[PDB]
């Protein structure tokens, strides 16, 4: 007769969610400003756009 | 004292039968009480 008899499910839920938490912490890019160029931009001056930004 | 004659004889005539050793709780209730412990 133990409380451990009736806590199997939520602890399993807890570790599963924390596994989701630790996983998505490292793996999701932390960058902003998804900049994209146009389809005539002369790499040689498009790189000037990158260094400018 | 000990009148021995209670009005609870309604049930042994037919609704119950003498000398059978009926169990006190339904098997469904026991399983319900069991799973209620987890």
């Amino acid at each position: 007769n133990t409380p451990l008899q009736a806590i199997g499910v939520p602890v399993a839920l807890y570790d599963a969610l924390m596994a989701r938490a630790i996983d998505s912490a490292d793996g999701t890019p932390n960058s902003k400003w998804l900049v994209t160029a146009s389809r005539d931009l002369d790499d040689g001056q498009a790189k000037e756009v990158k260094e400018g930004i | 004292p000990a009148p021995s004659a209670n009005p609870a004889k309604i049930f042994i005539r037919r609704f119950f039968s003498a000398g059978v050793a009926k169990n006190v709780v339904s098997y469904s209730n026991v399983m319900a009480a069991q799973r209620a412990m987890e």
